[PDB]
DNA sequence: CACGTATGCTATAATGTGGCAGTCTGACGCGG
DNA sequence: TCCGCGTCAGACTCGTAGGATTATAGCATACGTGA
């Protein structure tokens, strides 16, 4: 995003840094919850193999 | 290419004749007169008919493939006793095979545990009349609710119900989440528990030196009466086939046996400890 | 303010005047329902919508025909409670009013031939209950609301389909709410095709020709025309400036007596303008330009009558000179451009196997029919009922509207069903979108996602069973006789009933209702869900729709979806979003006119609100004049910068409406890290009821709409004072102003008391006003289970220190005070249904008595002489609630118990024992008992008591409702005799029976007694007729299962108080599991003496950036320091006057205190109840983002005499010596989670066994064994543990030899291994071999 | 196998094997009777499709579908996939002598030591009390040992404390990743239902007290126990076995 | 015989079938 | 040989709760076991 968040955490964000925050962060915890499963299949697969 | 069996059945079918008055007259003259041709050829023509009955029963037990087969089957049984010198249509009078045959099919196959067409036929006027008491009860009909309009028992109705249940699947799972069925919970009631097996071995074993600790007479009438160190379960008079041949003695013994064996359950620390068990 | 505010205000800090008031929260659910059962007469909705579609229907002869008049609901059989108790749907019978007409074939529509018209019942509907959720089969429950992509066109794209060329392949789809999807797209090659239900490929030309288009006609739609005059001898050609652009000049251009363009040079806008403005129309040109032109018409030599040329035909000089010799001056070729105009049509039209219309039905019916020989017949039929049929193909209003809106039409409103224009717009802008004028949309945005609401969904089932119905009505119909068939007797119900029980019962948006918390509920049913049926699923879900879409700001909480799996899918609705009338999400937003911000409020759809700019909540107003400053931080377009004062168009209304409901609850949420905050607003939502219903002194100010707007508390229906107050009921008599002029008006509300809830939590209703209270209309009469005084009280705030601790606080482990187990404010209550079936089988029925083999008299005592356990009898594990026997069958007695039963006698009974009794470990009171036995099976003692109970306890209920009524109605009937005859106490003296004869003058007062005596008579009979009802109800035997003869319910009370491993959490998403409950002595305690109760780890902060709970400490405590102040001068009993003054300055503190609370207003009795409440803490609110400052707070802690920092000098319990520096010490608000730990202890030694794999089964509840799963084993292989691995394997899993011989070794001290094979690879092999696969083991 | 309520549960492949038999049936009868040829076919066709979907339901075309919607569970499914008997039952198990309770700290434990609450460790050695209980005479029989246990008397808790000592057992936490994710401990019992975890090899674990759970399993035969005390006791593995770093390191 | 289970016959003419699926994805072979 | 259609995979433990639907005429003759 061309316009960054200014403030900080103890400043307090407001309506539209929090909103903007908001995206990175479910991206993040989306990834947890569905990318592990390849993670996995690759230590599946490594472990079958040797 | 077709490859869909339906479509390759109808296919075939659809390029044989609609036969005439006359002619179903003429070949069937010779059909009952024993002509391999005369059949067939009314068969084959007849088959579409067979498909236009056999997508009325269809979403009840079977597939239409299903039916189309037990449908041709009925017209077959209609072509064998057709009657060419009676005034009245082979149309009007196959219609009649081919429903029958369908309809006694879905009766023996569309259920897992097999009913009869006897208990199947009770069920269904019972099943008619509770939709006809719904229609002016507005709420749906009681088990004795439907047993008042037919003046019968409440259990012949509860009965035929309960044999209604429809089966349930072990491998549907649970939860709308496709992990865990009914397979992944039901137990074997049947097998017991290593608990309860080394229970049975700690009770025979305690049995054997309870045997060999009580009077030499007493443990030979005694576990030979029950079957337990004899081969066949005896009563007190049938005692008397061995060697005690006693009808009072072998009772007075018996129970001599079972009062010194009652003091050797008090001591060991069972009689009410184990009278709960 | 409000009388119930009067006793207790919430100190605000918000700064932001609220225009807008949040709205009822539960309006979707209400709203939505209410259409699909009200019955509209013209705009069909709801059951009207889905009888006008179905019906009238006709039989397959076409003479006889079913016909719909109306319908009605019945009133439900069981209201809401007795459903619940009995466990039956809440619903009302559906009755039809259906006409058979018959025509006949001798007259050509002969109408009057048989006419019969009756009211057939099909099926009864489950009815929504007063807060929005249904009771199905005695358990409430609530169909979340869905979001799918809306009905009508869409346009996209893969960017670079095939990796290799990487070309953007553009693509239509119609997509219609009911019917098949008509899908078109491009190819590598520019061929634009055309598929149905992605269907095998078909050129797109094929279609136009179904609709009866030439190749002519479709070259003339989609493509424009260039014109070539042939004159003299030279070629002339028809010129427009703007069409040779970009291009190279191939000859040289000129026009009149000018030459503009020389051979190979580049074309540029002067050129261009040059033309235009010389009025250039005719240029001369070279014959061999035209070799490669395309003719668009027909042309046919006038003498000959032969094609010259068809239509689509590519031209060469030869073609041209037989065409100016023929007689044609004049020649239409496409205008066509590699660039601007793409020909796309013209190539496909080369690709197009199909000649005519026939030739391209055939080809259609061919694809989606394939091999199966065609007719014209069938073609028609199938292309006819595809797109063009009333019947299979349905836009609906918001697909129509979607599709015309896409297509820049000017008419929302029209057809279902595709017209001819449709399908070639849709192709005309899919061309556009290719030439490069226009864009693609995207799914994500809120503008294609509508939302379905329940009764929408309720419809669509209702439509299904209509049209299965209509399938055996139709049959029927045909075989049926004219005369003797009744029309009730071709509809069934059953397949009505099915399909919508199937809906509110089988579906995955109908699920048990999250009542752990009226928080839970309420947002529980503002939630939205994009999976179930017609939407995507779990495994089918990519990213992008997870993610946060721009659209999704005042609509969708961004900050509010679970962790798991159902991350992007399942989101609660923002606050003061709303349902669009087509189903989009709107948001309300403040018009700015000239500058001026006016209080007119406007809801924009998705779509409306991309075109204007917004600006934000946070711009500081001119006190109702514009902008202070003149930029102004605004966002449109989906985007966000500054802006002019003048150029803003609207303005965001509240802070808040970024926000769902539960993050709005969050205090200064604005200083917390959006993933920590999701698990904060999720984490709330699990928050237990404890025994102690505590205020949260750090709240928001949402607390108090949540409790109240969810329903669980008894609000006021109107105005008054309290007549009778009790723990059961409340009796309030209504003022004369509100009170209704018929009734006596005495609002009676029966409190609902200790119920059981759906997570086995404690529902109970406490009463909050005192007995005589003046009350106002929409006041908190009682709390529900989770609120205090009408706020929202889910768990409760307590003294905090931040600090390490021995470890005990190691990874977010809490250290917990003693002091706060013995206050018991944690305990919780848990009301568990523990049920006794007593079937018939194949052997005999089982018998509820208390005779048991081998049951001790120490059992038996707390039994009655039924079997059933006594009210009030306190149980722990094993003890038995309902003592049940079971016939058994023969059973071959082994030899060693032949022998054991002929030495004791004690030949076993015929009887077993199937006893229902306590869960091992569960301890409890029994609070209730319930018996359903069949219509016919003799009633157990015990059932009969219960009835007597309930007989006589529902005559009390009834007689108090009519002496309460009448009294209340003679009070009245009384003052109108005075105003006439005024006698007050001469008229009381003679009996108040013989009063109704005494009248009046003939006014309207002598009417008002005419209706008090005709209402007090109706009152009589309607006593007789509902104690008549009661009575049946309680006599009336169950209906039960086949099988089940009766069935006793139990209902325990268990007491459970906080322990090591159970879950706690505040509401910055900090979780924590207690590790150790400490002696007061040993906390850490302050200088004044008072201890903390917990001991949080600091080093949970600052990685998790969860800064809101130190925020909310400092507030805590300064909330805490004013309380402690307050219960000083209340100890002290300064005076009312004193009181006064230092309240009013605290409540006046905050630089801009939106809320002023004078209490110059208040009386010395109100300030007195007021300070009373407020010395346990003063209670204070921080809206979201309108939130207290760091200055105000620290303003606030000097007001209690409190630090600056916030951190305060503690000392060690233990030593006594001081900790080395200052710690944060505050009130922190905090809730015990329902993951008790008595929930998930588990343990299993040796139990049952699966029945095929012979493993152990799963699950504390069928008491399972651990699954040592592939990753476990694995674990084992590394290390090398090979005996420990074989064991998991062998005796502990399936090898049944083994576990037998292995426990036998186990209980014989000797530890041996004695493995064998496992059953489950016995199974494996069989299994193999069924398939035909001979495995077979070699031996050695 | 019947329900308690009088309901019956069956597998799937008795709904495929009755298509089958059934049509093959009929197909006998149709070629006792002589019927043309076409009806033939489609009889040997059906058969065919019985016969594929019983083997390998949806591996031909659209899979026999249950009245549920749900495809039919054939031979082939019960082998193949996840479910299937190789993945699901025979490389990994359900498993006795198993337990499972939320954990907290216990900074009081030893690097070699676990809380183990008592009810949980009660049941859990269930068998070694009985036998101990035969030993000390205290119980006559397994009856009389089973029903001192259910009345949990006092010197059963002194028998308990008497088998557990110089027993390990071993915790486990989800997900399993390496060989660390499982640790043997000696057990100490403590009144409370909470495992208590050892700190130190919270990282290990990777074991965080939010209210994460651990699995317990007890190594019955002298050979596992001392395959745990030896190979799988936290105080012998410190170091990861993936880079030559001690995996315990203070937090 | 009865009770439970089964097979059987009926005659206006009638003669080719048809409720969901929602589109997932990056990879790796296999006929035209 | 390349496009296109097909087949194959897609982390580990815990949890919750039970459960759905339809309908097959009416009557005469035939076969096998207990009283
Ligand atoms: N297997 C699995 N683990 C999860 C899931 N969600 C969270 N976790 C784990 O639970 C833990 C929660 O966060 P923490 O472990 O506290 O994170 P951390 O590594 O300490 O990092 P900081 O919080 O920044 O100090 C992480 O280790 C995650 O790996 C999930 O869906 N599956
Ligand atoms: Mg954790």
């Amino acid at each position: 995003i061309e316009t960054p968040i200014t403030a900080n955490f103890r400043e307090g964000l407001n309506v539209l840094q929090y909103f903007i925050s908001t995206h990175g962060a479910r991206k993040g915890l989306a990834d947890t919850a569905l990318k592990t499963a390849n993670s996995g299949y690759l230590t599946r697969r490594l472990v079958d193999v040797a | 290419r077709v490859l869909d069996a339906t479509q390759l059945y109808l296919g075939e079918i659809g390029y044989s004749p609609l036969l005439t008055a006359e002619e179903e007259v003429y070949f069937a003259r010779r059909a009952l007169r024993g002509d391999v041709a005369s059949r067939r050829r009314m068969i084959e023509s007849n088959l579409r008919l067979v498909v236009k009955i056999a997508r009325r029963y269809g979403n009840r037990g079977l597939a239409l493939l299903d039916l189309i087969e037990e449908g041709n089957l009925g017209l077959i049984r209609a072509v064998e006793k057709f009657d060419p010198e009676r005034g009245f249509r082979f149309s009007t009078y196959a219609t009649w095979w081919i429903r029958q045959t369908i309809e006694r099919a879905i009766m023996n196959q569309t259920r897992t545990i097999r009913l009869p067409i006897h208990i199947v036929k009770e069920l269904n006027v019972y099943l008619r009349t509770a939709r006809e008491l719904s229609h002016k009860l507005d709420h749906e009909p009681s088990a004795e609710e439907i047993a008042e309009q037919l003046d019968k028992p409440v259990d012949d109705v509860s009965r035929m119900l309960r044999l209604n249940e429809r089966i349930t699947s072990v491998d549907t799972p649970l939860g709308g989440d496709s992990e865990k069925a009914l397979l992944d919970i039901l137990a074997d009631e049947k097998e017991n528990g290593p608990e309860d097996t080394t229970q049975d071995d700690d009770m025979k074993q305690s049995i054997v030196k309870w045997l060999f600790e009580l009077n030499a007479k007493q443990r030979e009438v005694l576990a030979r009466r029950f079957g337990l160190l004899g081969y066949e379960a005896a009563t007190l008079e049938d005692v008397g086939r061995e060697i005690g041949l006693t009808r009072e003695r072998v009772r007075q013994i018996q129970v001599e046996g079972l009062r010194r064996l009652r003091e050797i359950l008090q001591t060991q620390g069972l009689n009410i400890e184990a009278l709960f068990l | 303010y409000s009388y119930t505010e009067k006793k207790r205000i919430r100190k605000d800090f918000g700064k932001r005047p609220q225009v807008l008031d949040v709205p009822y929260l539960l309006s979707i659910q209400l709203d939505s329902f209410q259409k699909f059962i009200e019955q509209d007469p013209e705009g069909q909705y709801g059951l009207e919508a889905a009888f006008r579609s179905v019906f009238p229907i006709q039989s397959y002869s076409g003479n006889s025909e079913l016909q719909y008049v109306s319908y009605r609901l019945g009133e439900p059989v069981f209201d809401v409670q007795e459903c619940q108790i009995r466990g039956v749907t809440y619903s009302a019978p559906l009755r039809v009013k259906l006409r058979l007409v018959i025509y006949e074939r001798e007259a050509p529509e002969g109408t009057v031939k048989d006419i019969k018209e009756q009211e057939v019942y099909m099926g009864e509907i489950p009815l929504m209950t007063d807060n929005g959720t249904f009771v199905i089969n005695g358990t409430e429950r609530v169909i979340v609301s869905q979001l799918h992509r809306s009905p009508g066109v869409f346009f996209d794209s893969d960017k670079g389909k095939t990796h290799s060329s990487g070309k953007v392949l553009y693509n239509a789809r119609i997509i219609p709410y009911r019917g098949s999807w008509l899908d078109f797209e491009f190819d590598p090659k520019d061929n634009l095709f055309v598929r149905i239900d992605r269907r095998r490929k078909l050129p797109a030309t094929i279609i136009l020709r179904a609709l009866n288009y030439t190749t002519e006609q479709i070259l003339d739609l989609f493509f424009e025309k260039v014109i070539f005059e042939i004159r003299d001898n030279k070629l002339q050609m028809e010129l427009v400036p703007e069409r040779l652009r970009g291009e190279t000049a191939s000859f040289d251009i000129e026009a009149n007596g000018k030459v503009y363009v020389e051979k190979g040079r580049r074309i540029t806008a002067r050129h261009i303008r040059q033309l235009e403005k010389d009025d250039v129309k005719l240029i001369e040109v070279p014959v061999e330009y035209i070799a490669g032109k395309v003719v668009a018409k027909d042309y046919i030599d006038e003498s000959t009558g032969e094609l010259i040329c068809a239509a689509n035909m590519e031209l060469s000089l030869d073609l041209l000179a037989k065409l100016s010799q023929s007689g044609h001056k004049r020649i239409e070729t496409l205008f066509t451009n590699d660039l601007d105009h793409g020909p796309y049509i013209s190539e496909t039209l080369r690709v197009d196997p199909t000649n005519d219309r026939l030739s391209a039905l055939v080809e259609i019916y061919r694809m989606m029919r394939p091999g199966e020989p065609p007719t014209r017949e069938a073609a028609e039929s199938l292309f006819e009922n595809l797109f063009f049929s009333e019947d299979r193909y349905d836009l609906s209003a918001v697909g129509r509207m979607k599709f015309n809106r896409s297509l820049l039409r000017e008419e929302i409103e029209g057809s279902g069903i595709l017209s001819k224009d449709d399908i070639i717009d849709v192709m005309k802008k899919l061309i556009d979108i290719r030439n490069g004028k226009g864009e693609v949309d995207d799914i994500d945005h809120l503008g294609n996602r509508r939302i379905r609401s329940v009764g929408e969904m309720a419809e669509n089932q209702f439509r299904v069973g209509l049209v299965r119905v209509e399938r055996a009505v139709k049959e029927r119909l045909s075989l049926g006789d004219l005369d003797t068939l009744m029309p009730q007797d071709m509809i069934n119900a059953k397949p009505i009933s099915a399909a919508v029980k199937e809906f509110f019962g089988s579906s995955q948006l109908s699920q048990f209702m999250d009542q752990n918390n009226p928080l839970s509920e309420i947002t529980h049913k503002r939630r939205i869900s994009a999976l179930g049926p017609g939407g995507l699923t779990r495994e089918r879900a990519g990213f992008e729709v997870r993610d946060v879409h721009p659209t999704h700001y005042g609509r969708v909480c961004p900050i509010e979806t679970p962790e798991g799996p159902n991350i992007g899918l399942i989101n609660s609705l923002s606050v003061y979003a709303q349902t669009n009338e087509y189903g989009f999400l709107e948001t309300p937003y403040r018009k700015v006119t000239d500058g001026v911000v006016t209080d007119e409020i406007h809801y924009l759809s998705a779509i409306e609100e991309g075109n204007y700019v917004i600006a934000q909540a946070n711009s500081n107003l001119d006190e109702e004049g514009h902008f202070v400053e003149d930029l102004v931080t605004c966002r449109s377009k989906g985007e966000s910068s500054l802006f002019s004062r003048d150029q803003v168009d609207y303005m965001d209304v509240s802070t808040q409406q970024v926000v769902s409901v539960g993050a709005s609850l969050i205090p200064f949420l604005e200083h917390d890290d959006a993933n920590r905050a999701l698990m904060g607003a999720n984490m709330q939502r699990q928050a237990v009821p404890t025994l102690r219903a505590d205020k949260p002194l750090v709240g928001t100010g949402m607390e108090r709409a949540v409790a109240v707007d969810s329903g669980v508390t008894a609000v006021a229906k109107r105005g008054g004072v309290v007549q009778y107050v009790d723990a059961s009921r409340i009796v309030i008599k209504v003022n004369e102003d509100e009170m209704y002029p018929g009734e006596a008006g005495i609002d009676i509300y029966n409190l609902t008391k200790y119920t059981r809830s759906n997570q086995n939590t404690c529902i109970n209703q406490m009463p909050c006003v005192s007995l005589g209270e003046p009350v106002e209309r929409g006041d908190v009469l009682a709390d529900g289970p989770s609120t205090d005084l009408g706020e929202l009280a889910l768990g409760q705030n307590m003294r905090v220190a931040f600090m390490p601790w021995n470890g005990y606080n190691f990874e977010d482990s809490i250290l917990v005070s003693e002091r706060v187990v013995q206050e018991d404010r944690f305990t919780t209550i848990h009301i568990q249904e523990l049920a006794c079936v007593s079937r018939d089988t194949k052997l005999g029925p089982e018998e509820i008595t208390a005779d048991i083999p081998n049951v001790g008299e120490a059992a038996l005592s707390k039994l009655d002489e039924s079997g059933i356990v006594y009210i009030g009898a306190e149980v722990t594990g094993g003890d038995i609630l309902v003592g049940k026997v079971t016939p058994k069958g023969e059973t071959q007695l082994t030899p060693e118990e032949k022998l054991l039963r002929a030495i004791f006698g004690e030949k076993a009974s015929d009887v077993k024992d199937s006893s229902l009794r306590v869960p091992n470990g569960v301890s409890g009171t029994v609070i209730d008992v319930q018996v359903f036995t069949r219509d016919g099976v003799e009633k157990d003692k015990r059932a009969l008591e219960i009835e007597e109970m309930q007989l006589k306890q529902a005559k009390k209920d009834l007689s108090e409702e009519l002496q309460i009524l009448e009294a209340g109605l003679f009070s009245r009937i009384r003052a109108v005799l005075v105003a006439g005859g005024v006698e007050a106490e001469k008229l009381d003296k003679l009996p108040r029976d013989r009063w109704l004869e005494l009248g009046l003058t003939d006014e309207e007062k002598q009417n008002q007694l005419e209706q008090l005596a005709e209402q007090y008579d109706e009152l009589k009979h309607e006593f007789e007729k509902k104690l008549e009802a009661k009575r049946r109800k309680i006599t009336q035997g169950d209906d039960l299962a086949p099988g089940v003869l009766k069935i006793v319910k139990v209902y325990l009370a268990v007491k459970r108080r906080i322990q090591p491993g159970d879950k706690m959490a505040g509401r910055h998403g900090n979780k924590g599991v207690i590790s150790k409950i400490n002696p007061i002595e040993d906390m850490p305690y302050d200088e004044n003496g008072t201890p903390v109760d917990i001991v949080l780890n600091p080093l949970g902060v600052p990685s998790r950036m969860n800064i809101g709970q130190i925020l909310e400490t400092h507030l805590g405590m300064a909330a805490k320091g004013i309380g402690d102040k307050i219960n000083a001068m209340l100890k002290q009993q300064q005076e009312v006057a004193k009181l006064r003054e230092f309240i009013q300055r605290a409540y006046d503190l905050g630089a801009d205190v939106r809320q002023k609370v004078d209490l110059s207003t208040f009386s010395d009795e109100e300030v007195m109840r007021l300070a009373e409440n407020l010395r346990k803490g003063m209670p204070i609110a921080t809206p979201v983002f309108d939130g207290a400052k760091e200055a105000e707070i620290k303003e606030l802690l000097k007001l209690g005499d409190l630090p600056t920092s916030g951190q305060i000098r503690l000392y060690d319990g233990r030593t006594g010596e001081q900790f080395e520096r200052p710690v944060t010490v505050g009130y922190m608000y905090m809730l015990k989670l329902n993951h008790l730990v008595d929930d998930k202890m588990h343990a299993r030694s040796t139990g049952s066994y699966s029945l095929v794999t012979q493993q152990p089964l799963g699950g504390k509840a069928q008491f399972g064994g651990q699954r040592f799963g592939e990753m476990e084993v694995w674990a084992l292989e590394a290390y090398g543990a090979a005996y420990t691995l074989q064991e998991m394997l062998t005796v502990k899993s399936d090898d049944v030899n083994g576990r037998t011989k292995m426990y036998k070794n186990i209980v014989d001290g000797n530890h041996q291994m004695e493995p064998g094979m496992p059953e489950s690879f016995n199974v494996l092999l069989k299994e193999i071999r069924s398939l035909g696969i001979n495995i077979e083991l070699e031996d050695e | 196998v019947p329900l308690d309520g009088g309901r019956f549960a069956t597998s799937d492949l008795n709904d495929l094997y009755r298509r089958v038999i059934n049509r093959n049936n009929r197909l006998k009868r149709l070629l006792d009777l002589a019927a043309p040829d076409i009806i033939v076919r489609n009889e040997k066709r059906m058969l065919q499709e019985a016969v594929d979907a019983l083997l390998d339901n949806g591996r031909r075309g659209r899979a026999i579908t249950g009245s549920n919607k749900r495809p039919l569970k054939s031979l082939a499914d019960m082998i193949k996939g996840k479910q299937g008997r190789f993945r699901q039952n025979l490389l990994g198990k359900r498993v006795d002598y198993s337990g499972r309770s939320v954990i907290t700290v216990g900074p009081y434990l030893r690097l070699h030591q676990c809380g183990l609450p008592k009810k949980m460790a009660l049941e859990l050695f269930k068998p070694f009390i009985y036998g101990k209980l035969e030993l000390r005479g205290l119980a006559t029989t397994i009856k009389a040992a089973k029903k001192m246990v259910e009345r949990e008397e006092a010197v059963v808790w002194d028998i308990l404390d008497e088998v557990i000592r110089e027993h390990p057992v071993l915790l486990n936490r989800a997900p399993t990743l390496h060989r660390l994710g499982i640790q043997a401990f000696e057990p100490v019992l403590i009144e409370g239902k909470a495992i208590q975890l050892h700190p130190l090899v919270c990282a290990a674990y990777n074991a965080d007290f939010d209210g994460d759970q651990m699995a317990v399993h007890v190594p019955l035969t002298l050979e596992a126990q001392l395959e745990a005390r030896a190979l799988m006791m936290s105080t012998n593995n410190i170091l990861s076995p993936a880079n030559g770093e001690p995996i315990i390191v203070p937090s």
